[PDB]
C-alpha cells in the first residue's frame, strides 16, 4: 500500500507550502512500522544507529498509538506540527533505507595523515 | 548554564561519531561551536544524516568555503556550515581536497549550495564532482589564476588600460606607481599569548591510572 | 521545440530567457563589483581590517561593522562593557530603521510608487545626521571597534534621538497608509515570489524571507547578543511565502526597532564604553602622554596591533537583509589568516531562478526588491 | 538553481585515459565547429582559419601530459572556456587575450643573443 | 563625569502602535447618498428633456 | 540650453551612488538650477570602484555619447584606485579608461563636495564656449 | 467587432426620438444578441494569459 | 516529561495552528457594502488624500551654495599639518600615521638635522587613495595631523590631488582657529 | 523669510538668519553674496563663518576677530621664515 | 569608570581574559576508544597505576578498534556515555532555548485580516 505524507493543496496552516493532512495518525503509524521493519531487517544488532532509532520510533509511536487528539500529541512529541512530523518521519525512514546500503557501522575506510588536523598550536 | 551546555555539546558529538564510525574521523569543540572532521569520500552520507535524522536535522546550508594551508600535503580544507532552524543549533563539517583531486558536491541535497560551491571554486580551485554549472563567478572572465590562494600575489599578475592603437582595452603585466609595502615584517618576536586553560568537562578526558 | 530569446536585463547584469512574456529560466550574472575585499584583509591588522566591512553592504553599515567586531571579540576572549552593549544595540537598530527605510521605499519605486522614495529620503537624512554627529563621515562610520565602541556619545545626542523617535511613528504611519491598503500595491504583490517552508531552508534563505514563509527564527531572540537579551522585543512572521508578506514584515520591523530605540534611551546606564585594558585598544590621549606604559601601549597597538589567540569562529548576526555571518581564522598573529563574509543577499540572488519561474516579466521586478539586492553583498 | 545554463555539462571525472581522450576529442570538435560563430560574435579583424589554428595550437600545448587527473582538470578548464566563449559572456577585449602576437608588432629590438638582452639588462 | 545620561524619571512613552483612526463613513451611507444624488440628477435631466421637446414643438 | 540644464547619465556603481541620490533627496535637491540625477546627454559621472570586469563596459557607455562630452569622477575609489588600490581585480582610477575633467575627492564625498564639483565643472563648460 | 457595433449604435443615438417605442426594442434586441457573444468570450477566459508557475500540488506518495 | 528524542521543549506554541481562512459567507460586511468599497475605490482616495496633505506643508529643501547642512565638530574633510604657537611644525617624524593607514596613503621621508630634533623632509598623502577613517588623527601623539572640516576642494587634475608637505602646512595655516576650536571641543571625549 | 542681519564679514557678504526656533527642518542661516555676477559661482567665504553656517559654532564671530585672524596668519609667515632659517 | 584604573589593588592578571582562553577539544578516532574503555576522570575504570599506563599505551598505539570498543561495551556504558540515560539519542543542543509566545489580541501589530502575526 501507499501513504501520503504531505498535502500540497488544501486549507492553509502557518507554514506555507504545507497544507492540512487528512488522517495523519494512520499515515504516521504505518510509516513508523515501515521504519521498525526496515531497521530490524537490515542493520546488525551491535550498531548504535539502529538501537537509538528503534528506541526513538518506539517511544514516538507509543505517544501516537496511545493518545487521540491532534494538539496534545503535537505537544507531547515536542517537535513540530503533525504534517511536519509526518514529513520528518518519512525523511528518517528514507535515511534508514539509505543506511542499509551505505553501511555506516564499519570501521573507517580513509584514515587521515598524521600531519593533517594540525592547525596552529 | 554555559559550562553545562558546552559539556552537553561534547556528549552530543560523541554520540554522532558513535552512530557513524565509518565516516567520521574526529570532532572538536571550541566554545559552543561543533566541527565534524570528515574524509572527502565521506561527505555525501554524513550530509544526508545531518539533513535527515530527527535528532540531527540541519536542513539549510548557510555558507561553505575552503581555506588553504600550503604546508599540508592535502592543501585545501573545505568547511561546511549548517543551521538546524528547529533545534536552534549550528554545526560545522570539514573535509580536505588537494588542488587536483575533488570533493563531491552536496548540491543534490542542498539547493542553495551550488552558488556557494562555484564561489569557493573560483576563489580556491577546489572541485565539486557532480555539479551542474561549475565555472567561475565574481572574477574576470579571462582571468587566469585563483585569487584567494597563497601563491597568488596581492596585486595580481595583470592590469587594464586603454590602448589608443587597437581602440580597445588591453591586458598587460603588472606595473605599479607605488609598490605595496607590507608591514607584517616587524611583528612581535615574543610569543604573544599563552597556551590557555581548557573547557573540557571532567567526563571526557582520559582517566589517570590510580 | 520552444525557442526562448535572451536579453541583457546598483551594477548588475542578468540574463533572461523569455518565451513571450514568461520567464522559463533566469541566470543572474554577478562579479562586476568584485574588488577583492576578502583577500586584502589578510594583509591588514584587525584595527585596519575594520573599514572593509562598511565598504560592503554599505546601506546598513554599522551592522556589517558589528558582525566582524563580534567574531573578533569571541576569538579574543574579551568582553565589551555594559554601556558599550546598549550603545551598539541602539546604533544597530537605527541602522535597521535606515536599511528598511531604503529597502521598502526602493521596492516601492521599482514597483512604481514614487512618493515614498522621496519621503523616505528626508527621514533617512535625519538618520545620517545621527551618524554624522557620532563618527566623522556620513555613510561610513567605523564606530564599533573590535575592543568595544570607538568613543563616547556627544553631550546632547540622546535627547535628539528621542526627539526623532517621537515624530517618526507618525511619519511612518503616513507612508504606510498609502501602500498597505492600496489595490495596485496589493494586486501586483500577493502571489509573486512564493517560497515554501521546506525550500526556504534548502535555498539557505534567512531573515525576512525565512520569516516570510512562516518559520519563527531570528538570531536576536534565538541566540542573542549585545544586550538584545536585556531589551524587550517582539518579532513578526508572516503566513504566505509571497512578496507582500515580506513587505509586511518590513513594515512591522520599523515599529519594533522604534520600540527598541525608546527602550535603549530610557534604560541607558553610565559606564566605560571601551574595554578596560590597553593591550587591545588605545589609551586616552590625556594619559597616553603622562604615563610611560600607556605611551608604550599606544605605540605597540599602532605599529603592530593587538594579537589574537589561534582558532576559528563563525559569528552570525541578523543584518536587516538576513543572516550575515563572518568566518575568521586566526593564525595567532596580528593579521587574520583568512576571513570570509556570508553576505546575506548572496543566497537570496542564488535562490532567484527557483523562485522566479513562471512569473511575468514585471513580475521579475517586484521579486527583486524583497530579496533586497544591494550588490555590495553579492559580489564582494 | 535547478536548471543549468545552455551548453553546460555536469562536471564528472573519468577513471580511464581513453574515455578522457574521447571527451577531449568531442571537445575539440565543439571548438572547431563553433569557430565561425566567434568571428561574427566578437567582431575580430582576422580570418576563421587563424581561430582554428589557434585552437589547434592551444591543444598542442598539453599534448604530452601524463597524469590522468591533470588531464581531468585541463578538460574541465577547457570546457569552462568553451562555455564562456560560445555565449556572449566574454567580451571582445578578453577574447583577444588569446591573440597578443597577431594584433600589432611592438617595435624594433626583440633581443635574441646575449648582447641584445644585455644592452637593456634582460628587459 | 560629563557623559550623557537619560533623565532620572525617564522619558515619556512614544507611539509605536498603528494610528489609523477611522474617518470614512459607512459604505451604505455613501451609496445612499450616491443613489440620491443620481436620482435627483435624472429628475432634472429628464425634466429638461421634456421642456426642450415642448420648445421644439413651439419652433 | 546646455548651461541651464544638465542631465548626467550617472554611472553610480557602488557606495557613492547613494550619496549621489542624496542630491536627488529633498535636502540637497539641486532642483533649482536644474540637475536631475533621476533616470543620451553629454556628461557621465563615475562614482565607485571600477573593477577589472567593467572597464570595457565603462568605455562602451562612454563611447555612445554625443561628441561635446565631459566626465567627472566622484569618490576616491573612482580616481586612483582608492581603498582597493592594491587589489588584483580593480582599475586604479578611471584615468586608465576615460579622460576625466574634474575630480571630486572623498571616500564618501558629501553631497556638498559633489555639488561643488559640479559647479566647478559648469564654469569649465561655460569658459569652453564650444 | 466591438468597435464596429459602436458605429452600428451611432445611427440610433441621433434618431432616438423618431423611433419611439419600436426602434427601442430593436436596439435592445440587437444589444442583447451582442451580450451573449460577450458572455461567450468571458465564459471561455479568452483574454487571460497563463503560465506554468504551479507545482500542480500533488501529494507526496510513498512506496 | 522526557521528550521523544529528535525533539525538544521548543514545541509549536499554543495557537500556531492558524484557523481556516473564512469563506465568503462568514464575512461580517454585506456584499453591497463590500461592492461600495470595490467600485468607488475607497482606499485609493485615502492615499490620494495623504499626498494632498503633503502638498500643503513647508518643504525640507536647502540652498547649497549659500547654506551648508548641519555638521559635527568631529567631522572629517581635507587634511592639515598643524603647528605650535610660537611657530613650530609639530610633526616629529615619529611614523605612526604611516603605519596605521588602511589604504597606505601616507608616505614620509624623515631626516635629522644638527639640532637633534626630528622632522620630515617629505610628507605626502595621496588623496586618490585616502579613505577618511581618521585613524591618522588618532595615532599621532603630538596632535600634528588633523581633519579639517572642509569638503569643498574638488580639483580638476590628479597631480593637484597629491598633497605634499607644503599644501598641508598651508591647510594648517588657513584652518587654524576653527581647527583649534573643534579639537578643544572634541578633547573631552578623546 | 523674515531676515535678520547677524553678520557682516571681512569680504563684504551679509550673513542673514531667518525663521528661527519654530521648525526643526527649517533652514535657518543663509548669506547674500552681494555679487550677482552672471553665471559665476565662486565666493570666498572666510573659514570662521563656514562653521557658523554648519551649526557647529553657536557663538557669533566678530569682524575684528576676522581681521585679527588675517593679521595672525601674516605675522606667522615672518615667524615661519625665521624658523626655517 | 574608576574600578578599572584604581591605584591600589589591580594586578593585570586577575582581570586578564585574553590569556585564560579555552583550547579546542579535538578528539581523534582513538581517544574516543580511550573514553569508552579506560573510562574518564569522572568515572575511571582503571586500577594498577603501573599497569594502567601499559593498558593505555596499546590503545594509544592502535591495539583495539572502535567497532571492537562498541562491541565490547556494556549496556551501562552505552546508555551512560554514548546514549542518554533513557536510551535516547541526545537532541542537537542549543545554548539559550527560545520559547515562543503568540500575541493575538489588540496588543498585536496587525489586526485579523492582515496575514502577519507578531509572535514574541
Ligand atoms: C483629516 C483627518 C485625516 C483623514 C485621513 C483619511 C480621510 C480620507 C477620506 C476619504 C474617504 C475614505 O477614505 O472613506 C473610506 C470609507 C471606509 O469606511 P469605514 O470606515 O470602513 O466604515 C466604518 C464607518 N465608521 C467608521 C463611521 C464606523 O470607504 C467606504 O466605505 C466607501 C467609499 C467612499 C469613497 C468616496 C469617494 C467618492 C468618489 C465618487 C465622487
Ligand atoms: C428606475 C426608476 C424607478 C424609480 C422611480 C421613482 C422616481 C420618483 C417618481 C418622480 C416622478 C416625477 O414626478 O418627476 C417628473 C420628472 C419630469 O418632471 P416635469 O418636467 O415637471 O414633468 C412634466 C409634468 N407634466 C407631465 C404634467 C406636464 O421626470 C423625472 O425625471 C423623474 C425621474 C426620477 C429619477 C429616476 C431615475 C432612477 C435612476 C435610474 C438610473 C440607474
Ligand atoms: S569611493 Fe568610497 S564610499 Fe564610494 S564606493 Fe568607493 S569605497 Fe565606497
Ligand atoms: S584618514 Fe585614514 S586613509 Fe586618510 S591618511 Fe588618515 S589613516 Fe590614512
Ligand atoms: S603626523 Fe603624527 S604620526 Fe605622522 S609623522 Fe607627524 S607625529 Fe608622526
Amino acid at each position: 500500500q501507499s501513504v501520503l505524507v504531505q498535502m500540497r493543496e488544501g486549507t492553509p496552516i502557518g507554514l506555507t507550502g504545507i497544507y492540512q493532512h487528512p488522517n495523519p495518525r494512520p499515515a504516521l503509524i504505518a510509516l513508523y512500522e515501515a521504519t521498525l521493519k526496515e531497521l530490524q531487517d537490515k542493520h546488525p544488532k551491535d550498531s548504535v544507529y539502529r538501537q537509538s532509532i528503534e528506541n526513538l520510533t518506539a517511544h514516538r509511536k507509543q505517544i501516537v498509538e496511545d493518545n487521540e487528539v491532534s494538539e496534545v500529541i503535537e505537544n507531547k512529541i515536542g517537535a513540530g506540527l503533525i504534517e511536519e512530523v509526518v514529513i520528518q518521519a518519512h525523511e528518517e525512514l528514507e535515511l534508514a533505507k539509505k543506511m542499509s546500503e551505505w553501511k555506516p557501522w564499519e570501521e573507517l575506510e580513509e584514515k587521515p595523515l598524521e600531519d593533517q588536523w594540525v592547525y596552529f598550536n | 548554564r554555559y559550562l553545562q551546555h558546552v559539556s552537553d555539546l561534547h556528549q552530543y558529538a560523541k554520540y554522532i561519531m558513535a552512530a557513524l564510525p565509518k565516516y567520521i574521523q574526529g570532532f572538536s569543540v571550541w566554545k559552543d561551536e561543533l566541527t565534524l572532521h570528515v574524509a572527502p569520500s565521506a561527505v555525501i552520507p554524513v550530509t544526508t544524516f545531518l539533513r535527515d535524522n530527527t535528532s540531527t536535522q540541519y536542513k539549510s546550508i548557510i555558507d561553505i568555503t575552503a581555506v588553504d594551508y600550503p604546508s599540508r600535503e592535502n592543501r585545501f580544507e573545505v568547511v561546511y556550515n549548517f543551521l538546524s532552524v528547529r533545534h536552534n543549533s549550528r554545526i560545522r563539517l570539514k573535509t580536505y581536497a588537494t588542488e587536483v583531486t575533488p570533493v563531491p558536491s552536496i548540491t543534490c541535497l542542498y539547493e542553495g549550495a551550488n552558488w556557494f560551491e562555484r564561489e569557493a571554486y573560483d576563489m580556491y580551485g577546489v572541485f565539486f564532482e557532480g555539479h551542474p554549472d561549475l565555472r567561475r563567478i565574481m572574477t574576470d572572465y579571462g582571468f587566469e589564476g585563483h585569487p584567494l590562494r597563497k601563491d597568488f600575489p596581492l596585486t595580481g599578475y595583470t592590469e587594464v588600460r586603454w590602448d589608443e592603437e587597437k581602440r580597445r582595452v588591453v591586458y598587460e603585466p603588472l606595473e605599479l606607481t607605488q609598490a605595496f609595502r607590507n608591514f607584517s615584517a616587524g611583528s612581535t618576536a615574543w610569543e604573544p599569548v599563552g597556551p590557555g586553560r581548557d573547557d573540557r568537562p571532567d567526563s571526557f578526558k582520559l582517566p589517570t591510572p590510580k | 521545440r520552444i525557442r526562448a530569446f535572451t536579453i541583457n536585463f546598483g551594477v548588475l547584469r542578468l540574463i533572461l530567457e523569455l518565451s513571450g512574456e514568461e520567464i522559463i529560466r533566469s541566470d543572474p550574472h554577478v562579479g562586476l563589483l568584485h574588488r577583492g575585499t576578502e583577500k586584502l584583509i589578510e594583509y591588514k591588522t584587525y584595527m585596519q581590517a575594520l573599514p572593509y566591512f562598511d565598504r560592503l553592504d554599505y546601506v546598513s553599515m554599522m551592522t556589517n561593522e558589528q558582525v566582524f567586531s563580534l567574531a573578533v571579540e569571541k576569538l579574543l576572549n574579551v568582553e565589551v562593557p555594559l554601556r558599550g552593549k546598549y550603545i551598539r544595540t541602539m546604533f544597530g537598530e537605527i541602522t535597521r530603521v535606515l536599511n528598511h527605510l531604503m529597502s521598502v521605499c526602493s521596492h516601492a519605486m521599482d514597483v512604481g510608487a514614487l512618493t515614498p522614495f522621496l519621503w523616505g529620503f528626508e527621514e533617512r537624512e535625519k538618520l545620517m545626521e545621527f551618524y554624522e554627529r557620532v563618527s566623522g563621515a556620513r555613510l561610513h562610520a567605523a564606530y564599533v571597534r573590535p575592543g568595544g565602541v570607538s568613543q563616547d556619545l556627544p553631550a546632547g545626542l540622546l535627547d535628539d534621538i528621542y526627539m526623532w523617535a517621537t515624530q517618526f511613528g507618525d511619519r511612518l504611519d503616513e507612508i504606510e497608509e498609502l501602500l498597505t491598503d492600496n489595490r495596485i500595491w496589493k494586486l501586483r504583490t500577493v502571489n509573486i515570489g512564493t517560497v515554501t517552508a521546506q525550500d526556504a531552508l534548502n535555498l539557505g534563505l534567512s531573515g525576512p524571507m525565512l520569516r516570510g514563509s512562516g518559520i519563527p527564527f531570528d538570531i536576536r531572540k534565538n541566540a542573542p547578543y549585545d544586550a538584545y537579551d536585556k531589551v524587550d522585543f517582539d518579532v513578526p512572521v508572516g503566513m504566505n511565502g509571497d512578496c507582500y508578506d515580506r513587505y509586511l514584515i518590513r513594515m512591522a520591523e520599523f515599529r519594533q526597532s522604534l520600540r527598541i530605540i525608546e527602550q535603549c534611551c530610557n534604560d541607558m546606564p553610565a559606564g566605560a564604553v571601551k574595554v578596560e585594558d590597553f593591550k587591545i585598544n588605545s589609551p586616552p590621549r590625556n594619559l597616553m602622554k603622562e604615563d610611560m606604559e600607556a605611551l608604550i601601549h599606544h605605540f605597540l597597538l599602532y605599529t603592530k596591533g593587538y594579537s589574537v589567540p589561534p582558532g576559528e569562529t563563525y559569528t552570525a548576526i541578523e543584518a536587516p537583509k538576513g543572516e550575515m555571518g563572518v568566518y575568521v581564522v586566526s593564525d595567532g598573529s596580528e593579521r587574520p589568516y583568512k576571513c570570509k563574509i556570508r553576505a546575506p543577499g548572496f543566497a537570496h540572488l542564488g535562490a532567484f531562478d527557483h523562485i522566479a519561474r513562471g512569473h511575468f516579466l514585471p513580475d521579475a521586478v517586484a521579486i527583486i526588491g524583497t530579496m533586497d539586492l544591494v550588490f555590495g553583498e553579492v559580489d564582494r | 538553481a535547478i536548471i543549468a545554463t545552455a551548453f553546460a555539462e555536469t562536471v564528472k571525472f573519468s577513471g580511464s585515459k581513453q574515455e578522457l581522450q574521447k571527451r577531449t576529442l568531442a571537445l575539440y570538435r565543439q571548438f572547431l565547429r563553433g569557430a565561425p560563430t566567434f568571428a561574427d560574435l566578437y567582431e575580430v579583424q582576422f580570418s576563421i582559419p587563424t581561430i582554428r589554428t589557434k585552437i589547434r595550437q592551444e591543444f598542442e600545448r598539453h599534448r604530452f601530459v601524463d597524469d590522468l587527473s591533470i588531464q581531468n582538470v585541463l578538460y574541465a578548464k577547457g570546457h569552462m572556456e568553451y562555455q564562456e566563449c560560445i555565449n556572449f559572456w566574454k567580451q571582445q577585449a578578453q577574447f583577444l587575450k588569446y591573440f597578443p602576437e597577431e594584433d600589432d608588432i611592438q617595435g624594433r629590438h626583440q633581443p635574441s643573443n646575449f648582447v641584445d638582452k644585455f644592452l637593456k639588462n634582460r628587459a | 563625569v560629563g557623559q550623557d545620561l537619560p533623565p532620572v524619571g525617564g522619558y515619556e512613552p512614544v507611539q509605536w502602535r498603528r494610528n489609523l483612526p477611522a474617518r470614512g463613513f459607512r459604505p451604505l451611507v455613501y451609496l445612499a447618498a450616491l443613489c440620491g444624488i443620481c436620482g435627483y440628477g435624472f429628475y432634472r435631466a429628464l425634466g429638461g428633456i421634456q421642456e426642450r421637446r415642448e420648445l421644439k414643438r413651439e419652433k | 540650453a546646455r548651461q541651464g540644464s544638465f542631465w548626467p547619465v550617472t554611472f553610480g556603481l557602488a557606495c557613492c551612488a547613494v550619496e549621489m541620490m542624496h542630491v536627488s533627496a529633498p535636502r540637497y535637491d539641486q532642483d533649482r538650477l536644474g540637475i536631475i540625477f533621476r533616470a543620451q546627454s553629454d556628461i557621465m559621472i563615475v562614482a565607485g570602484t571600477l573593477t577589472n570586469k567593467m572597464a570595457p563596459v565603462l568605455r562602451q557607455v562612454y563611447d555612445q555619447m554625443p561628441e561635446p562630452r565631459w566626465v567627472i569622477s566622484m569618490g576616491s575609489c573612482a580616481n586612483g584606485g582608492g581603498y582597493y588600490h592594491f587589489s588584483y581585480s580593480v582599475v586604479r582610477g578611471c584615468d586608465r579608461i576615460v579622460p576625466v575633467d574634474v575630480y571630486v575627492p572623498g571616500c564618501p564625498p558629501t553631497s556638498e563636495a559633489l555639488m561643488y564639483g559640479v559647479f566647478q565643472l559648469q564654469r569649465k563648460m561655460r569658459n569652453t564656449k564650444i | 467587432p466591438f468597435d464596429l457595433e459602436i458605429s452600428t449604435l451611432l445611427p440610433y443615438v441621433m434618431s432616438i426620438y423618431l423611433v419611439s417605442n419600436y426602434g427601442f426594442t430593436i436596439v435592445l434586441l440587437f444589444l442583447l444578441i451582442l451580450i451573449i457573444g460577450f458572455v461567450y468570450e468571458i465564459n471561455t477566459n479568452a483574454l487571460k494569459i497563463n503560465k506554468h508557475n504551479k507545482p500542480n500540488t500533488d501529494s507526496l506518495i510513498y512506496k | 516529561n522526557i521528550y521523544a528524542g529528535g525533539s525538544a521543549a521548543a514545541a509549536p506554541p499554543a495557537g500556531f495552528r492558524i484557523h481556516r481562512p473564512a469563506t465568503w459567507e462568514e464575512s461580517e460586511e454585506g456584499a453591497l457594502s463590500k461592492a461600495t468599497k470595490y467600485f468607488l475605490l475607497a482606499e485609493m482616495f485615502r492615499g490620494l488624500y495623504v499626498v494632498l496633505e503633503q502638498f500643503f506643508r513647508a518643504p525640507y529643501t536647502i540652498y547649497y551654495p549659500f547654506e551648508k547642512g548641519p555638521v559635527s565638530p568631529r567631522f572629517r574633510g581635507e587634511h592639515a599639518l598643524r603647528r605650535y604657537p610660537s611657530g613650530e611644525e609639530r610633526c616629529i617624524a615619529c611614523k605612526l600615521c604611516e603605519a596605521i593607514c588602511p589604504a597606505l596613503a601616507i608616505t614620509i621621508d624623515a631626516e635629522e638635522r644638527i639640532d637633534g630634533s626630528r622632522r620630515t623632509t617629505k610628507y605626502d598623502i595621496d588623496m586618490t587613495k585616502c579613505i577618511y577613517c581618521g585613524y591618522c588623527q588618532e595615532s599621532c601623539p603630538v596632535d600634528a595631523i588633523v581633519e579639517t572640516p572642509n569638503v569643498e576642494y574638488a580639483t580638476e587634475t590628479r597631480e593637484e590631488l597629491l598633497y605634499n608637505k607644503e599644501k598641508l602646512l598651508a591647510n594648517g595655516d588657513k584652518w587654524e582657529l576653527e581647527l583649534q576650536y573643534a579639537l578643544d571641543a572634541d578633547a573631552p571625549y578623546r | 523669510k523674515s531676515k535678520y542681519f547677524v553678520g557682516y564679514d571681512l569680504d563684504g557678504n551679509s550673513y542673514w538668519e531667518f525663521k528661527n526656533v519654530n521648525n526643526p527642518g527649517r533652514y535657518r542661516r543663509i548669506v547674500e553674496p552681494a555679487k550677482p555676477d552672471l553665471s559665476l559661482v565662486d565666493h570666498k567665504i572666510p573659514p570662521q563663518w563656514v562653521q557658523w553656517l554648519r551649526f557647529t559654532r553657536p557663538h557669533h564671530p566678530t569682524l575684528e576677530e576676522l581681521i585679527a585672524d588675517k593679521q595672525r596668519q601674516e605675522l606667522l609667515q615672518a615667524k615661519i621664515a625665521a624658523y626655517e632659517a | 569608570s574608576y574600578p578599572t584604573n584604581d591605584i591600589a589593588e589591580n594586578p593585570y592578571w586577575k582581570r586578564d581574559h585574553r590569556r585564560a582562553y579555552p583550547q579546542t577539544a579535538f578528539f581523534d578516532q582513538k581517544t574516543v576508544t580511550g573514553l569508552l574503555e579506560l573510562g574518564s576522570e569522572a568515572t575511571p575504570r582503571i586500577a594498577d597505576g603501573e599497569a594502567g599506563t601499559k593498558a593505555l599505551a596499546n590503545i594509544a598505539n592502535g591495539g583495539v578498534s572502535f567497532t571492537q570498543a562498541l562491541g565490547k561495551s556494556s549496556k551501562d556504558v552505552i546508555y551512560g556515555e554514548v546514549l542518554t540515560v533513557n536510551g535516547l539519542p541526545p537532541v542537537a543542543p542549543t545554548l539559550a532555548p527560545k520559547q515562543w509566545k503568540i500575541i493575538e489580541g489588540e496588543a498585536a501589530i496587525y489586526p485579523k485580516g492582515y496575514p502577519c502575526r507578531t509572535f514574541h
